[PDB]
């Protein structure tokens, strides 16, 4: 305040100059240092007669420091100080041709020299730096901006000074200004033009009626600032944006919307905004407003600066709230794209606002959700642009650039922006939701000495590098093979005549089954990128430049990296094509009507699948007769109709014998055989059916009956008090296998096809678990869970439409995570049967309760559940707290690699190597035989072999190895090992590692017991430290012919 | 490390020179062992071991006294090993409560044999103590791909067959004269 | 069966109930036997909303000298009670289409009969009739996953 008091003074000390001409203000700022920033394009002398002038300009201050609602920004506001000019200086003749846009340049021109002369007089100048920029980006208005660096040293308050030349009220003719109007004599609108001169007209007028609304109402300023942190976290400004820019709303503009909505609101004009209203009913109410009142297309609105707010419904194809006070659209700096996103990012937090369970504070307001553009949006392509100079355009560019064309878009900006914008956004139509077009390189500020801003870079001499254009797709609609037209009649129609043209050699015409006559132009998936990248190259280097280049490398590598089973048309087939999956269901089937029809001892009560591919989540897609998949034979939970532990199981078997015996009479086209499981705790006779389809596929088949939970429960009753928990283990394992394993799969199934993407997603992610390891301790559907958080919950964000945008969220999750404080419990439900209020107090008292009896999860680290488990632990039980810690590790050194090296595809090799570090030991070993063609994944399988002991030869006996190792040193020694050698074995799909660190207390001497459960060697005769060589010697004795190396610590 | 011999709470190192695996540039397996005391008929003539190699079985057990009484021209005629379950399934029995790790019990025909054997042991801990290279070698049996593939063999279906029908049968029976007793 | 999309000369269908016949309903409500009947409104996975019903009558005890075989209210509200206990828990586990997997095979009638012979006799049990009262939201992608 003492600062801009003391500025005042600076210019009323100023002196003030008189009408010159072109060649007088020519010679004054050629020999004085500062060059007029004058506005593009420059006066000429032979059409200019008009001449120049400076008085003393009329001072002010506006914007949010004058609304007093200001906030202690860590980057550093501004404060606007609006200096008039003089209704004398002007003319009536003025508002036409750029006349007053060369006055207002020559005005600051002469200003910013006189005060950097004030300032070498008073001796600020050390510490005080002066330079020029755009009101907020608006080439059409230059300004000044005062800021300081480390007595008016106001560098520690992060501030700045904005000194901004509009016009004094009512000068120009509004209605000659209004957007329809032409003032550009070359007859097309000039919109943008329009707006810079009448805004600069009317600038302080709006101020007074903000500060009166912030008198007439109490909790304004804090409304205000609770719009400008929304905003500001979502990424949200003020600034124009038409040049590839998301802004157009900021804090002034929120102000004035809700002061209108304080005026009015409703299409019957009414207060829909209450004077009597809080802070939260104000924002609500005005996010609301957003969210249920369009603004540009059907309708706008329409309000008073001095008569109350009235909604039209008539959308001027453009953001208008339609000041008449001042003749005025209010959003002119707005985008469609842009008002667009902002009201489905209204929409969100609307409906956040209405979550009644959960609390939605801390992701509305303290979560930046710009930082990540692949985060922020599902797709991005990059699209270096050399189209060169501003003759070279005729050539560079494949429109054209005209009079008119430059009347509308005064800036090659706006309209190269708008040009690319609008061609992307016809020639994808329905495939994407919403888009948006970034001039990577785009600046706003310069020095004193310069006529504009200037820039050479990437084959341009315009302010950009390249294009980033970003999406958020429409996934049901994304995949879609063909590139649907208008009808076909005779006389060809205006639609059909433009989409021909448009689509050049794409057209055509094709008829379909139904009898439809209608272009269209047709594409060939790949399963390496989508059709939506393959139109988007066709169409930006055809209709736009074809010196373009346009690539995402990132999503090829995500794609990529995705398993390609080995399948006749994989190379050709999406992502998004589930028919293997639904191939295996038909055959599955056909088998459940066979054994449905069988007949036995007992009628058969029900027979469902519980398989991860059942459930769209497997590694790899099934291959017929790819029977060296981990996940070749999915489960089969088979179920009888309506007591001994032994005496049952057996039964169980024997019932499965007659199954068998049946099968094997009158359905001899099928394999089958007996399986000892011992997946369970101790229970040593339950026998897993086998069958093997001619259709190339595997199940395997386990009664299941009311007795064995019976039993179960008997036994938890009967066992001794300190032998209870570890029956409660065993019960809990045997849960998760045979009854929320059903429940899960079912809705989880439902979901998905609610949620395609999520299928490829939570594969990936399976992906990369494995090649980090992690998969040895971790069970499938908790890592299911995980991945399926994202797309249940997006809060911020939007659900995820690729691969790339739901892997990246998954690990943004997981990383900021903290399972030891944080719940996790997810509503597993198609977008708009939700927990109620009651169940989700019930679920958060479990958690605090389990929290209680453990503080620091040595017994159970994440903690998630749903309406499936009440509980919370199921899948999340038996998982040391260093795997935990290392997943979470895992997860944080990804995404900080992702906010250093930038985003490639080498960033994404890095994320799929494993570290192999802390490693107590690493065993590095690798199989005799082959297994990639015989797992099925592409570099093939044709039938089973004649014997089933050759089935087992032709498995993998790794995963054996691993797990009855962990069995037997699990009291001292904690291991992690590869699943899926198929993928992650090199080549052949033939190495693994085994990589083990040691129990850290047993990692020093102890006390000799008879139950200490270690290979020690004693360092005294009392006292025994752990024996290391001993132990590798006996993993070297377990894995004699498949140990190939060792390394230790 | 060389002088100890044994432990003062009455247990013994037994040390195993292990060989030259060729992905490591000698560890010597150490193990206790102490003469038993359990009122079980069963429980007599046993020494109670500790730190067992991997997969010690009666196969080796044997070939370890053979080892001993070849060097100290004693006898010991070993006659059973229990409480071999290395790999902890079956620490709970779930059956008959719904109706010692790491270490393992070596049964001998006599406490002569016994008590020979221990004589031999308490020299092989005094070799420890002064030739550590007169101490035996212990050879895990090997696990290979074969018994491994061995671990992944079906079941055999006449196997099934005859335990599920024998089963079921005595079952049956135990049954049948439950229900005499309880409503008799 | 209900159509809800088509594709060129081909459209398909999806669940929308199940009726008995007339002339089997009538042949099944013979004199001097107690009728029983018992429904109840419940929810599935994907979340339809439907009525399914049941109908049982007493059946004669194969020695039985007297002919009307009649049960007992007290008979009656148990079984209703029971029939409606494992309505709710079929129609609660069944998502949708696997509650159309568990009518077909009638698994239904049978755990029915079997919780049931406790109380008395009963023959016949059948589900008799669902209606379906209100779906949730298209979702072209469910729909497309029945058809093969």
């Amino acid at each position: 305040e003492k600062f801009l008091h003391k500025l005042y003074d600076i210019l009323q000390e100023i002196p003030d100059w008189e009408e010159k001409s072109l060649a007088e203000v020519d010679s004054f700022f050629k020999n004085k240092i500062v060059s007029v920033p004058f506005v593009d394009p420059k006066p000429i002398p032979q059409n200019t007669n008009y001449k120049f002038n400076y008085k003393k300009p009329d001072i002010s201050l506006i914007g949010s420091f004058a609304l007093k609602a200001g906030i202690y920004q860590p980057n550093g506001s501004s404060i606007d100080t609006l200096l008039t000019m003089p209704k004398e200086l002007f003319e009536k003749k003025d508002f036409l041709n750029f006349r007053c846009l060369h006055k207002r340049s020559v005005y600051l021109a002469y200003l910013t020299h006189h005060l950097l002369i004030l300032l070498k007089k008073d001796k600020l100048d050390s510490f005080l730096q002066l330079e020029y920029s755009y009101f907020d980006n608006d080439p059409l208005l230059p300004i000044l901006r005062i800021s300081c660096s480390k007595d008016y040293n106001f560098y520690k308050t992060r501030f700045s000074i904005n000194l901004l030349i509009g016009f004094p009220y009512k000068v120009f003719e509004p209605k000659k200004l209004l957007p329809n109007r032409n003032c550009i004599r070359i007859l097309p609108a000039t919109p943008l033009y329009n707006f810079s001169v009448l805004s600069s007209s009317t600038h302080e007028n709006y101020l007074k009626y903000l500060y009166k609304t912030k008198k007439q109402t109490e909790s304004f300023v804090e409304a205000t600032v609770l719009g400008r942190l929304w905003l500001q976290q979502r990424g949200f400004s003020s600034n124009m944006s038409h040049s590839g820019s998301l802004g157009g709303f900021g804090t002034f503009e929120f102000t004035i919307l809700m002061a209108a909505l304080l005026n009015g609101g409703g299409i019957n004009s009414n207060k829909i905004l209450l004077h009597g209203f809080s802070s939260y009913q104000l924002f609500k109410g005005v996010i609301k407003y957003l969210a249920t009142m369009d603004l540009c297309h059907d309708g706008h609105l329409q309000f008073h600066s001095n008569p109350a707010s009235k909604y039209i419904d008539e959308g001027f194809q453009t953001p208008t709230l339609f000041d008449k006070s001042t003749k005025v659209n209010i959003l002119t700096k707005m985008t469609v794209s842009s008002y667009q996103i902002l009201k489905e990012y209204a929409g969100e937090t609307l409906r956040m606002l209405n979550n009644v369970v959960q609390d939605q504070f801390s992701n509305i307001f303290l979560t930046n959700i710009s930082r990540f553009d692949n985060l922020k949006y599902d797709l991005c392509y990059d699209v270096q642009l050399p189209l060169g100079k501003y003759n070279n355009l005729e050539t560079s560019l494949a429109a054209t650039f005209g009079s008119m064309e430059r009347v509308k878009f005064i800036t090659l900006e706006n309209f190269l922006a708008h040009k690319i914008t609008n061609v992307a956004r016809y020639a994808l139509g329905d495939r994407i939701k919403y888009i948006q077009i970034e001039m990577v390189g785009q600046k706003s500020d310069f020095p004193i000495t310069k006529r504009k801003v200037y820039s050479n870079t990437g084959g341009n001499h315009f302010n950009f590098d390249f294009v980033r254009v970003k999406l958020i797709v429409n996934p049901s609609e994304c995949d879609k093979l063909v590139t649907k037209g208008p009808a076909h009649s005779e006389t060809m129609s205006t639609e059909a005549a433009v989409f021909k043209n448009f689509w050049g050699i794409k057209s055509s015409l094709r008829r379909f089954k139904d009898g439809s006559i209608t272009h269209c132009c047709v594409w060939s998936t790949s399963s390496s990128e989508p059709i939506i990248s393959s139109i988007v190259n066709f169409a930006l280097q055809k209709h736009v430049s074809k010196k373009a280049q346009i690539s995402n490398e990132t999503i090829k590598k995500f794609h990529n990296f995705l398993p390609l089973p080995n399948l006749p048309s994989s190379a050709k087939t999406s992502v998004l094509n589930l028919s293997s999956f639904f191939n295996l269901k038909k055959s599955f089937d056909d088998l459940y009507k066979i054994i449905f029809q069988m007949k036995l001892p007992l009628s058969v009560k029900s027979i469902l699948p519980v398989g991860s591919a059942f459930r769209y989540t497997s590694l790899c897609q099934p291959v017929p007769f790819a029977y060296s998949d981990p996940d070749f034979f999915q489960d089969v939970i088979l179920e009888f109709e309506t007591d001994e532990i032994t005496s049952l199981e057996k039964a169980k078997t024997a019932f499965l014998l007659k199954i068998q015996e049946e099968l094997s009479a009158n359905s001899s086209t099928y394999r089958s055989f007996f399986s000892r499981d011992e997946s369970i705790p101790y229970n040593l006779e339950i026998v897993t059916l086998n069958i093997l389809t001619p259709e190339g596929y595997g199940f395997k088949f386990r009664v299941l009956t009311e007795r064995d939970e019976i039993l179960y429960l008997r036994a938890i009753a009967n066992a001794r008090n300190e032998l209870k928990p570890e029956l409660e283990a065993t019960f809990l394992k045997f849960t998760a296998k045979y009854l929320a394993s059903v429940r899960h799969t079912r809705t989880l199934e439902n979901i998905s096809h609610s949620y395609q993407f999520y299928s490829p997603v939570v594969r990936l992610f399976k992906r990369w678990l494995d090649t980090h390891l992690l998969l040895g301790h971790i069970t499938d559907e908790l890592a299911e869970l995980i991945a399926i958080k994202p797309f249940v919950d997006p809060a911020p964000y939007f659900i995820p439409g690729s691969l790339e945008n739901g892997f990246l969220k998954v690990l943004k999750f997981i990383s900021q995570w903290n399972w030891k404080d944080d719940p996790l419990i997810l509503d597993l439900v198609k977008p708009e049967e939700r927990l109620t209020l009651a169940q989700y107090k019930g679920i958060q008292m479990n958690f605090t309760n389990l929290r209680n009896s453990d503080p620091n999860g040595t017994h159970l680290q994440f903690f998630v559940a749903s309406k499936n488990d009440p509980s919370g632990i199921l899948y999340s039980s038996g998982i040391p707290l260093p795997i935990a810690t290392r997943l979470t590790a895992l997860a944080k050194v990804a995404v900080n690699l992702l906010q250093t090296h930038g985003l490639n595809q080498q960033t994404i090799n890095l994320l799929f190597t494993p570290g192999l570090k802390d490693y107590d030991f690493v065993v590095d070993l690798r199989t005799p035989i082959g297994l990639k063609s015989s797992c099925g994944i592409l570099s093939a399988p044709s039938n089973f072999p004649e014997n089933l002991n050759d089935l087992s030869e032709k498995m993998d006996p790794t995963y054996q190895l691993v797990k009855y190792l962990n069995l037997k040193y699990k009291n001292s020694l904690i291991l992690s090992s590869r699943k899926y050698i198929g993928v992650n074995g090199g080549e052949k799909g033939d190495k693994n590692v085994i990589t083990g660190l040691i129990k850290p207390l047993f990692k020093g001497a102890h006390k000799f017991r008879v139950n200490l459960d270690c290979n020690v060697k004693p360092v005294d005769d009392e006292n025994v430290i752990l024996n290391k060589e001993a132990i590798f010697h006996e993993i070297a004795a377990f894995g004699n012919d498949m140990v190939i190396n060792f390394e230790t610590d | 490390i060389e002088d100890i011999s044994a432990m003062k709470n009455g247990f013994i190192v037994v040390p195993f020179k292990l060989p030259d695996h060729k992905a490591l540039p000698a560890s010597l397996h150490f193990m206790f062992a102490k003469r038993h005391q359990s009122s079980n008929s069963n429980e007599s003539d046993c020494l109670f071991l500790v730190n067992l190699p991997l997969l010690s079985n009666i196969e080796h057990m044997k070939k370890f006294v053979g080892q001993l009484c070849g060097k100290y021209d004693t006898v010991s005629h070993v006659e059973e090993l229990l409480y071999n379950d290395e790999f902890g399934l079956h620490e709970v029995d779930l059956s008959a409560l719904t109706s010692p790790r790491n270490t393992a019990l070596l049964k001998f025909v006599d406490a002569a044999s016994i008590n020979n054997c221990w004589n031999a042991l308490k020299k092989y801990s005094n070799l420890h103590a002064k030739h550590p290279n007169e101490l035996f070698e212990w050879t895990y049996t090997t696990p290979s791909f074969t018994t491994f593939v061995n671990f992944y063999k079906p079941l055999d279906i006449d196997y099934l067959k005859e335990d599920i029908h024998t089963h079921m049968a005595i079952f049956e029976q135990r049954e049948a004269q439950a229900q005499e007793d309880v409503q008799s | 069966l209900r159509v809800d999309e088509v594709q060129g000369k081909n459209l398909l269908t999806n669940f929308h109930g199940m009726d008995f016949t007339t002339d089997k309903l009538r042949s099944m409500v013979r004199k001097w036997q107690t009728l029983i009947e018992a429904n109840v409104t419940v929810k599935t996975s994907d979340d339809y909303v439907l009525r399914i019903f049941a109908i049982a009558f007493t059946r004669k005890q194969a020695n039985q000298v007297k002919r009307h075989s009649y049960a007992q209210s007290s008979h009656i509200r148990a079984i209703r009670k029971v029939i409606s206990e494992i309505l709710t828990k079929e129609v609660q586990g069944s998502t949708l289409a696997q509650l159309t997997s568990k009518l077909i095979p009638e698994v239904i009638n049978k755990e029915i009969e079997n919780a049931t012979k406790d109380i008395f006799p009963l023959q016949n049990i059948h589900v008799r009739k669902v209606k379906l009262l209100k779906q949730p939201k298209f979702d072209v992608g469910a729909l497309m996953a029945l058809h093969g």
